[PDB]
């Protein structure tokens, strides 16, 4: 099969910025390649194909050109409603394949996280299953590390992430990172830590509880 | 004016064949090859197979994990494309997009090659599938106890929405809903938080609904 590889994997532009996204195919493809954008829970729209023939209906601010092995989007210039993900297709022989997305967000400074940590309720254990809850509040860029410790030990594997969409008004995110361990597990240790690495953090920061205090 | 919408399941059991429709209207269908592509949850874009219209053959191709796992057929008459999923898993979680190839500036695919080179210009908007045993249900809400910060954990629902509000309305400033994450179990969680001043701990209540099942909820958030 023919990979299709997108670089970056994310960008920071501001309104009226120029932007150049790059797909990069495993073989050489001449001219076919699609580009979508595709926005969160929507499904992908079509702006090019053959590599550089803008779509009828998509703004003549988006153009694209490749050279059989790279290709390249550009937005010239960026608008509000073009924060969203950017996405190429070869179309050049089956399978079809595309690239793993390119993300593009709107830049602001960088804004460090309030963390903060949540004990499971009284209520879940009676049922048997204990939710720890790690809250990231109000950061930029979206970029996190969230670390899990019980009695010091890493976690890996027993956690899930959620993040909203970039906030309209200030563009930050906020993020949270749920621990998941049966009852049994949450008793036999004491201290629950969650320590948040972040670009506005001078060090990692640690929230965490001691059980039943 | 072109449209296309999937149907065929959000929760489906493991093991039991699935099909998939996809009904089409506002063109002429049987002039379009039709391609169907799913979105495993946080992941990319990944082809399973597209079907050619009669006059080139109609025969399908499939991506090399989807050869015979998965078939395609269509009834023109009936302006439908079908996905057949022999044995779904866990794996085959995510949203199935059915989307047609355009043709060119001469009502035409590709003479030379493989043809389908002008893009999906049109998708539908996406039916989510989720293999799993588990049933519809609403939500278990959990306190998530306490500037500070405080919130609920919204628990094992399908499917979605839900809506959750804090204090009736009345407390909107510093509130994040995120959204829903499906686990495991094929249920989907989520938690709403809120920063409020540790000197306020004002009485604090989450009012979450769930109209699938006809669940309101209203919990109370105390220290």
């Amino acid at each position: 099969d023919i990979h299709m590889t997108q670089s970056p994997v994310s960008l920071s532009a501001s309104v009226g910025d120029r932007v150049t996204i790059t797909c990069r195919a495993s073989h050489f493809i001449a001219n076919y390649v699609n580009w979508y954008q595709q926005k969160p829970g929507k499904a992908p729209t079509l702006l090019i194909f053959e590599s550089s023939t803008l779509q009828r209906g998509v703004p003549s601010r988006f153009s694209a050109y490749g050279d059989g092995t790279e290709f390249t989007l550009s937005i010239n210039t960026l608008q509000p409603e073009d924060f969203a993900s950017y996405i190429c297709q070869q179309s050049h022989s089956p399978p079809v394949t595309f690239g793993a997305g390119t993300r593009v967000d709107q830049k602001r400074t960088v804004a460090a996280p309030s963390v903060f940590i949540f004990p499971p309720s009284d209520e879940q254990l009676k049922s048997g299953t204990a939710s720890v809850v790690c809250l990231l509040n109000n950061f930029y860029p979206r970029e996190a590390k969230v670390q899990w410790k019980v009695d010091n030990a890493l976690q890996s594997g027993n956690s899930q992430e959620s993040v909203t969409e970039q906030d309209s008004k200030d563009s930050t995110y906020s993020l949270s990172s749920t621990l998941t361990l049966s009852k049994a597990d949450y008793e036999k240790h004491k201290v629950y830590a969650c320590e948040v690495t972040h670009q506005g953090l001078s060090s990692p920061v640690t929230k965490s509880f001691n059980r039943g205090e | 004016a072109e449209q296309l919408v999937e149907s065929g399941g959000g929760l489906v059991p493991p093991g039991r064949s699935l099909r998939l429709s996809c009904s089409a209207s506002g063109f002429y269908f049987p002039d379009y090859a039709m391609a169907w592509v799913r979105q495993a949850p946080g992941q990319g874009l990944q082809w399973v197979g597209f079907m050619r219209g009669w006059a080139y053959g109609g025969s399908a191709q499939f991506a090399a994990f989807a050869v015979g796992k998965f078939a395609i057929s269509r009834d023109d008459g009936r302006n439908v494309v079908y996905l057949d999923v022999k044995n779904p898993t866990f794996e085959d979680t995510g949203v199935y997009f059915c989307a047609r190839e355009q043709r060119n500036k001469d009502y035409r695919y590709g003479q030379e090659g493989f043809g389908y080179s002008y893009g999906m210009d049109v998708w539908g908007r996406g039916t989510t599938v989720v293999v799993s045993t588990a049933s519809t249900k609403g939500p278990s809400v959990f306190p998530l106890a306490p500037t500070a910060a405080l919130g609920c954990l919204v628990k094992d629902y399908f499917p979605e929405p839900v809506t959750v509000s804090w204090n009736s309305g009345a407390l909107t400033s510093g509130v994040h809903t995120f959204p829903a994450v499906l686990q495991s179990s094929g249920l989907y969680s989520l938690s709403s938080v809120v920063t409020v001043p540790s000197s306020s701990l004002q009485t604090y209540i989450c009012n979450v609904n769930h109209k699938p099942s006809n669940t309101k909820v209203d919990k109370r958030v105390e220290p």
